[PDB]
């Protein structure tokens, strides 16, 4: 459904302990050893919520990576009840 | 609006912009203030060097003493008054290229007051308190300026500084609104301070009698955080803060609240230290911090006929009638070369002596000589230590909360003399742990979920008294240890010190001592102080000695020589870590000698130090 | 209204892969599982 794009070959390596601040929402590229995994676990990737009083389930809303996004209202028929997840409609990704 | 604030305020530019002073013989009159604007603009910097004595010498004191009395009411007045100061001379660094948030560490403060000195009256003012770096955070942002998004009239609003308390915009992009619902900060375009927490114990000259070291957790901001090092001495210089406390609520006595509907806050809190300006109390580098005065002193004592005589017996004076265990101290206190190899083996570069005697021998009197007098040095006991002592250790951040790190005594002595004392009666768990990490230099932590790699490269002084409390004449070294022979392997010198009923020894000896006792100083008198040496240390470190090619066979003839003269019976068997320790104990003579390439003498001199160590049974 | 009420059986198992394909530096992963109606009690702890 998607692709992606990984950079390689940064110029500048900053250790752990110099990212500091002004690194932040930045691109870098840093060196270490892997100390912990926790293991595979999907996350939600492309949620459809549904709307019990629309009668059958809502459209696939993008579900953005900083926070969960909600249905406050239905934009349809106004509906406070249901914002539930179908995790059968609902396409995963991996998140590790 | 505060008059006072804003006089003081300006009062404080107008003396910043004419301040000025006769620059000593040269420089004629420097507006030392002004010039420094620039030049710190030179590299854009973000602090700005507040000497106190300039401060105080003007309005004849008074500034200082307002300043100093009421520094967190004025802190944002000489925030503005900074930046008047620059839109009017040196407007060229204002930007970020939103705008720098120059930093006002002040300095050269009067007095230091101590932790157990902290009071409750001086809140809110300046000082300087010197204590020892034991537990540091990690440098997590801090929300400064935050941009904020209204939840009702949908928009995206900076500019919302971030108080010490959350604080949300009450004025809304499109004012109809006017509701504070969800006001959500974003991260590309909100601000934040680099942050640090660092807590600090109390100074073991400074406890009082009978007390524990009472300890304070301070903050660190700006370009002054990851400054400090676990176990180094250091100052602080800011403002005392209060901040929330929620352990103090079954306390005694009466406690702080309010009333507005109850309308009441449960109000207690504790003290800590928001700082500004932090200290620490190639060869190159080691040579321009070198003053000239002292460059040439080198010069004269670096060309000297006799400098390893010398050194010897500027070492450990207190200490009379041990002239081999000075040689291995000094050369302890050198070190030697860390070389790696290209299979991945890190080669030993460190000097770890066992120093077994007799009771009343010095040797508790060397460790507590080169302890205080090593930089990142710490001595311990066998018996009142443990391995969460030695190596690192977990223990919680904050009561009831999440774990992390403690440094441990190895670490404190990361690249330092470690003085262990009485290691003999130190538990046989704790021993499998100091030889394991002695092993690999590295000590692993792998419980309450941290499994951090900690490395630590400390050159290991143990003494230990004979099994029975005194030396049997039968029995060899290794009889009367009660170390494993693969602990005497990996060790490199035994010192093996004894008692002898000599009336001349005993004679002098006495003198010595009670001439000690006798003269508080000038007693005896080395001939090089604790600076010279100290610093001799420090150059002849930032040196590598390298091996001769020719060297090298006399290493190999010696070593046979080693290997032959033994059980043809006698306190260490001769194995390869031998020549290894022959090579160690060669670059740390040479360092000595402050020579740059290894010498047969190098290795006469090593040799001759491992043929007087090992001991006929 | 419980008297007239039927109910079933739930069990929560707990997998574990084989301890001897493991990677060695790594801890083992497990997983969570269900059970209901007539496969509870169908396997005791340790079997494969
Ligand atoms: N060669 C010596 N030189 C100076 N002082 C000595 C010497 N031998 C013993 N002493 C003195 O006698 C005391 C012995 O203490 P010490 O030997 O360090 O205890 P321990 O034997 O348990 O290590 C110290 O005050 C020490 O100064
Ligand atoms: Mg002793
Ligand atoms: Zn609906
Ligand atoms: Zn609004």
């Amino acid at each position: 459904s998607e692709i992606h794009v990984r950079i390689s070959d940064f110029p500048t390596i900053y250790s752990l302990r110099e990212l500091r601040e002004s690194n932040l929402s930045s691109l870098v590229r840093v060196t270490g050893v892997v100390t912990r995994r926790t293991g595979v676990f999907p996350q939600l990737k492309y949620v459809k919520f549904n709307c019990l009083k629309c009668g059958s389930i809502l459209g696939p809303f993008f579900q953005d990576s900083n926070e969960e996004i909600r249905i406050s209202f239905c934009t349809n028929c106004k509906s406070k009840g249901p914002f539930r997840v179908n995790g059968e409609k609902t396409v995963y990704r991996n998140y590790q | 609006d505060d008059v006072t604030g804003e006089k003081v305020r300006e009062a404080f530019e107008q003396f910043l912009e004419d301040f000025s002073v006769q620059s000593t013989d040269t420089g004629e009159v420097e507006k030392v203030y002004r010039a420094q604007i620039e030049f710190m603009k030179i590299y854009d910097l973000n602090t700005i060097y507040i000497d106190y004595q300039h401060l105080s010498m003007r309005e004849n004191g008074a500034l200082a003493m307002a300043i100093s009395e009421q520094y967190y009411r004025f802190l944002p007045f000489l925030q503005k008054g900074l930046r008047r100061v620059v839109r009017k001379y040196a407007p060229e660094l204002l930007n970020t290229s939103t705008e720098r948030v120059f930093q006002i560490s002040f300095f050269n403060l009067p007095t230091v007051h101590r932790i157990r000195d902290i009071r409750s009256e001086k809140i809110g003012s300046l000082l300087s308190i010197s204590g020892t770096v034991t537990r540091t955070s990690e440098v997590r942002p801090e929300l400064y300026k935050a941009s904020f998004t209204c939840d009702m009239c949908r928009a995206i609003v900076d500019n919302v500084e971030q108080s010490f308390k959350y604080t949300e915009p009450t004025f809304c992009p499109n004012p109809s609104c006017e509701n504070r619902a969800f006001w959500t900060l974003n991260v590309t375009r909100s601000r934040f301070l680099d942050w640090q927490k660092v807590r600090i114990q109390e100074n073991a000259n400074e406890i009082p009698t009978g007390s524990m070291p009472r300890t304070l957790d301070v903050i660190l901001r700006g370009d002054s955080v990851e400054r400090a090092k676990p176990g180094d001495r250091c100052k602080f210089t800011g403002v005392e803060i209060v901040v929330p406390d929620v352990t103090q609520l079954g306390l005694p006595g009466v406690k702080p609240s309010s009333t507005l509907s109850l309308g009441v806050r449960d109000l207690t809190y504790k003290i800590s230290f928001l700082a500004c300006h932090v200290i620490s109390i190639d060869q190159e580098v080691f040579l321009n911090s070198l003053s000239s005065d002292e460059i040439n002193e080198l010069k004269e004592m670096v060309k000297d006929e006799h400098i390893y005589d010398k050194l010897v017996r500027s070492i450990a004076p207190a200490v009379f009638g041990h002239e081999a265990v000075k040689k291995g101290i000094l050369l302890q206190m050198l070190g030697g070369v860390h070389k790696s190899t290209v299979e991945g083996i890190k080669l030993r570069g460190d000097i770890n002596i066992c120093v077994v005697g007799d009771p009343s021998t010095s040797k508790s009197q060397f460790l507590k000589y080169v302890v205080g007098f090593a930089p990142r040095s710490v001595y311990t006991s066998g018996k009142a230590s443990s391995a969460a002592g030695l190596t690192a250790a977990v223990v919680r951040d904050e009561e009831g909360g999440d774990y992390t790190i403690e440094a441990g005594a190895l670490m404190l002595a990361d690249n330092g003399i470690c003085c262990i004392d009485e290691f003999d009666k130190m538990d046989i768990s704790d021993q499998v742990a100091i030889h394991e990490a002695m092993e690999q230099q590295t000590i692993s932590i792998a419980k309450a979920g941290i499994h951090a790699t900690l490395n630590a490269r400390t050159s290991i002084l143990a003494a230990a008294n004979p099994v029975g409390g005194r030396y049997n004449r039968k029995l060899s070294l290794r009889g009367n240890l009660n170390m494993t022979a693969p602990i005497m392997s990996r060790f490199d010198l035994f010192f093996v010190i004894l008692d002898d009923c000599n009336e001349k020894i005993d004679t002098e000896l006495a003198s010595h001592i009670v001439d000690l006792h006798m003269k508080r100083d000038e007693a005896i008198e080395p001939p090089f102080s604790a600076e010279q040496l100290r610093r001799y240390i420090k150059y002849a470190r930032t040196f590598k000695p390298i091996l001769t090619k020719e060297a090298r066979s006399y290493l190999v003839e010696k070593y046979k020589e080693l290997r032959k003269d033994d059980a043809q019976r006698s306190s260490y068997r001769i194995t390869v870590r031998q020549l290894e320790s022959m090579i160690r104990l060669s670059e740390a003579i040479a360092r000595a000698n402050c020579v740059d390439e290894i010498t047969p003498s190098f290795i006469a001199e090593a040799y001759d130090l491992l043929r007087q160590s090992i001991i006929r049974v | 209204i419980h008297e007239s009420s039927k109910f079933i059986d739930q069990q929560f198992l707990k997998l574990q892969e084989i301890p001897e394909l493991v990677p060695v530096g790594e801890m083992p992963r497990n997983l969570t599982m269900t059970c209901d109606r007539y496969l509870t009690n169908k396997v005791i702890p340790g079997t494969r």
